């Protein structure tokens, strides 16, 4: 299981090379190289059967963690009104990290969750960063929202679930007033245009049976562009005047490679005549396993080239993994296993280097010398998922699904902006459907291929790649939606 | 010290509205006395819809405390339309916030609405000022993105020169020169050499292309961002790489290395032996190639042994 995931204290530890050519670059390199190797080198090795004396403990402390959060149910210091437009991600990353690190949550509390997100809502459609009063509706806080009401909310009339079925015509409307004609969205009104807000959009049109074929004309398009010659993907692409061409515009990063992907693989599941335009999955497999660090740097992921490893990215390219597998090994079907990523090294990195230092506030964190924080903390645990968990997607899964969906059961069908902009018919909408829930359903965790390293107490749960949270909430929640069960 | 805004003569007019989120929210944040007092006010400005020069000057008191405030930033620029104020003085203060250390994706954006609106004639003051910002931080996204945007929009418009994009490829090479590992800086080289509309493909230029990507290749060996662009470089020109491994090959143990090589280049380069394996591939030696790729795995690039296991077997 373990044969080509070698542990990084069984790697020789060595710098960058300098080739004899300094820059400020390689500067922050070898003090960043400097910074992690001296905290494993005061660490024991994880993989030790009765750990060292004298060396510091690495397994996952957990307790430390949920302590870290739980100051998200009473209150935030005055330094958070930097998030103040962000409340619904301080939700995600609280609720959906303590899903992960297996603490439940009482009802008063779930419900308090439910009704804080609730006065988020817009009646015109989608959640602000904040109350509707105060806030307008905003793409990211809109996947925030809607995940962490998966996460905390029920069917029960106090539960949020049943607010938001009522909304769903005025969040697809609101969806159509972001769509630009090129196959970009706005996140808000007159906001930026980049894959983020086109994976946040996506992931709620998929959970909440929203999408129609005027809202998807183009994303397919867009999204392709922004693949750069690196493999990875870049924020955005430009369309030259439907246009002449696309062209992508920054360098590929882990963070919109992410999103890229992710969002690729939700319109793979949508049946319309030759979409969604392809990707390059070998160039983008080779850049997601080209970002993994050294040995020195602890097997940590950068989020792009010749910048620096960052606990983060264990979730944003790490989690990108399962989804570029998927791809490939489907154009190799097309034409006609060893782990991608070291499942190993990059485990070692959170428990050694990502965690709080024992003893203090907990949480988790970028890198050595950085404090925790509630971002750092839920995509370190969830990329450390990824990594314990062998996550894939299964044909067989899918078939299953295939055959016991109901297309009699649903919520009413949307109502498009332009007359022409619906499914053609009912057959082709209720094959829509099953297509896209069968899909959304298909991940599982492979049979005999977890992998816990320092032992079975740092485990975590399982969850999803693409949607980011646990399957058993994923599957009752689509199942609301979708009236399936 | 602070005086609230109810008790401010040009206010009076004014009934704030308190924040809504409900009796007990949850991650409620413990906002200062100015802040709240701030916010109480535009809650009831953006209510009544009032587009005035008192709520402009509210907009900028609240993102000079929190920049990532959207809905704050869009008001404001909902009022610099609506009053046509100037957008050249608010450009002005945009390069106050950069100064100050006020920065978010809503800053940028914000900046992006201002240069699409004004629409200049000839963007290269522009430019220039993108180009100094930089020296902060060399590598900022946000910057590099805008870049690629600004470039983009005003030559959809006709309104770069031949002239301004011979320096920008000037400025490039220098920022290259400086620190050749800035990533950023290969993806700047890409599009103005490569990808954009009104780049040249013809003979010469692919071979002025090549040689400094192998120049640069020589002169920091185990550069990651200039192995990328030479294999993205090929890829994308459908070029063959057999004719170019006497460049490579002493890496694996047109311009040429160092007869001596460079101090501290340990051998061997592991993307140098990528190159080699899909070399082999190219001829269809598949057994040398697999060999190459056993190697990476066991040996030479042992991070990714599971990677280039997966590469080894699909030469079978
Ligand atoms: C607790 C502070 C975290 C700051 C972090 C995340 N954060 C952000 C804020 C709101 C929603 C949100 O949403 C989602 F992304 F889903 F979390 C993300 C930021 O704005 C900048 N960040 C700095 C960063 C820390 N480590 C890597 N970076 C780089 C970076 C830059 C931009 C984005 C975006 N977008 C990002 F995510 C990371
Ligand atoms: C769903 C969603 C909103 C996804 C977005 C996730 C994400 C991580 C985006 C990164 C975007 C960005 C501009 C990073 C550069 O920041 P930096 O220069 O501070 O960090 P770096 O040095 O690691 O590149
Ligand atoms: O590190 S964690 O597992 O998250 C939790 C902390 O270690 C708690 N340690 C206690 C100290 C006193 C004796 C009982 C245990
Ligand atoms: O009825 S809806 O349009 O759905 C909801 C209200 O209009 C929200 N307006 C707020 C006023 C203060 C600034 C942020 C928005
Ligand atoms: O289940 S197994 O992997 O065989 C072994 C256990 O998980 C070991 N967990 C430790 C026990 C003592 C306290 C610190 C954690
Ligand atoms: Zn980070």
């Amino acid at each position: 299981a373990t044969e080509f995931t070698p542990s990084v204290y069984s790697l020789v530890s060595k710098p960058l090379p300098s080739n004899s050519r300094p820059s400020a670059t390689l500067d922050e390199q070898a003090e960043t190289e400097d910074l992690i190797s001296q905290l494993f080198d005061l660490t024991a090795d994880p993989n030790a059967l009765v750990s060292e004396h004298g060396k510091r403990y690495s397994g996952l402390r957990k307790q430390e963690h949920t302590q870290f959060l739980a100051s998200s149910f009473f209150q935030l210091p005055g330094k958070f009104v930097s998030l103040d437009a962000s409340r619904p991600w301080l939700v995600f990353w609280t609720v959906h990290s303590l899903d992960l690190l297996g603490v439940a949550l009482d009802q008063g509390t779930k419900d308090r969750v439910v009704s804080t997100l609730l006065h988020f809502l817009s009646p015109k459609g989608g959640f602000g960063g904040g109350p509707a009063n105060s806030q307008i509706p905003h793409l990211l806080p809109t996947y925030a929202s809607v995940c962490s009401l998966a996460i905390a909310g029920n069917d029960s009339s106090t539960g949020g679930w049943k607010d938001l079925a009522a909304a769903r015509q005025s969040i697809y409307e609101f969806f159509m007033r972001c769509k630009r004609p090129d196959g970009g969205f706005v996140v808000c009104e007159g906001g930026e245009v980049d894959v983020r807000g086109t994976y946040c959009l996506l992931v709620v049109a998929t959970l909440l049976d929203i999408i129609t074929p005027e809202l998807l004309h183009n994303v397919d398009k867009f999204v392709s562009a922004c693949q750069t010659y690196e493999g990875g993907f870049a924020c955005a692409s430009f369309p030259f005047p439907e246009p002449s061409c696309r062209v992508s515009m920054a360098e590929a990063h882990g963070g919109y490679t992410s999103c890229s992907l992710n969002s690729h693989f939700l319109l793979t599941s949508v049946p319309l005549p030759s979409f969604p335009l392809s990707i390059d999955a070998n160039a983008a497999l080779r850049w997601t396993v080209l970002q993994q660090g050294e040995p020195i740097e602890g097997g940590g992921f950068r989020g792009r080239t010749n910048k620096l490893v960052d606990g983060c990215y264990s979730w944003w390219v790490g989690g990108g993994a399962p989804v570029a597998e998927e791809l490939v090994r489907r154009e190799k079907s097309r034409k006609v296993i060893p782990p991608i990523f070291n499942r190993v090294a990059l485990q070692e990195f959170t428990l050694v280097a990502a965690q709080q230092d024992p003893g203090s506030t907990g949480g988790l964190r970028d890198k050595p010398g950085k404090r925790p924080d509630q971002y750092h903390t839920c995509n370190n645990l969830s990329g450390l998922s990824i990594a314990q968990h062998k996550m894939s997607h299964s044909p067989s899964t899918v078939s299953s699904n295939r055959l016991k969906f109901d297309a009699s059961k649903g919520l009413p069908a949307v109502k498009p902006v332009a007359p022409g902009g619906g499914w053609k018919n009912e057959d082709e909408r209720q094959n829509a459907r099953r297509e896209i829930w069968a899909n959304a359903l298909g991940w599982i965790e492979e049979e005999g291929g977890e992998i816990i390293v320092g032992g079975k107490d740092n485990r975590i749960n399982t969850t999803t790649p693409v949607f980011n949270i646990l399957g058993l909430r994923l599957k009752p929640f689509i199942n609301y939606f979708y009236c399936q069960e | 010290t602070y005086i609230p805004m109810s008790q401010r003569r040009s206010w009076a007019d004014v009934k704030p509205i308190m924040q809504d989120d409900g009796p007990n929210p949850v991650v409620p944040i413990m906002y200062s006395e100015e802040y709240k007092d701030a916010m109480d006010y535009f809650r009831a400005i953006a209510a009544k819809e009032e587009k005035s020069e008192r709520a402009l000057e509210l907009t900028e008191i609240i993102v000079r405390m929190n920049p990532a405030h959207y809905t704050v930033w869009q008001y404001r620029f909902s009022l610099l339309t609506s009053l046509n104020k100037s957008l050249e003085d608010e450009l002005r203060l945009m390069n106050e916030f950069a100064v100050q250390n006020l920065k978010s994706y809503q800053v940028w954006h914000h900046r992006l609405l201002l240069l699409d609106r004004i629409s200049p004639q000839d963007p290269v003051s522009e430019i220039e000022y993108i180009h100094g910002s930089l020296l902060p931080d060399p590598k900022n996204y946000h910057t590099w993105a805008y870049l690629h945007w600004l470039y983009s929009h005003f030559s959809t418009l006709g309104r770069i020169s031949e002239a301004q994009w011979g320096s920008e490829l000037d400025w490039c090479n220098e920022m290259l020169r400086v620190d050749g590992r800035n990533n950023s800086a290969w993806g700047w080289r890409w599009y103005l050499r490569v990808s954009r509309p009104g780049a040249e493909t013809s003979s010469r230029s692919l071979q002025d292309e090549l040689i400094y990507i192998l120049k640069s290749i020589h002169l920091i060996p185990h550069n990651v961002s200039a192995w990328n662009y030479l294999r993205g470089f090929l890829k994308h020109f459908s070029l063959p790489l057999v004719p170019i491994l006497p460049a490579i090959l002493p890496y694996t143990a047109f311009p040429m290395p160092s007869d001596p090589l460079p101090e501290d280049t340990p051998l061997p380069v592991p993307l140098a032996l990528e190159y080699l394996a899909d070399s082999f591939i190219e001829q269809n030696r598949v057994d040398d190639a697999a060999k190459v790729f056993e190697k990476l795995s066991s040996e030479y690039d042992q991070m990714r042994a599971g990677y280039w296991e997966f590469r080894r077997r699909e030469c079978a």
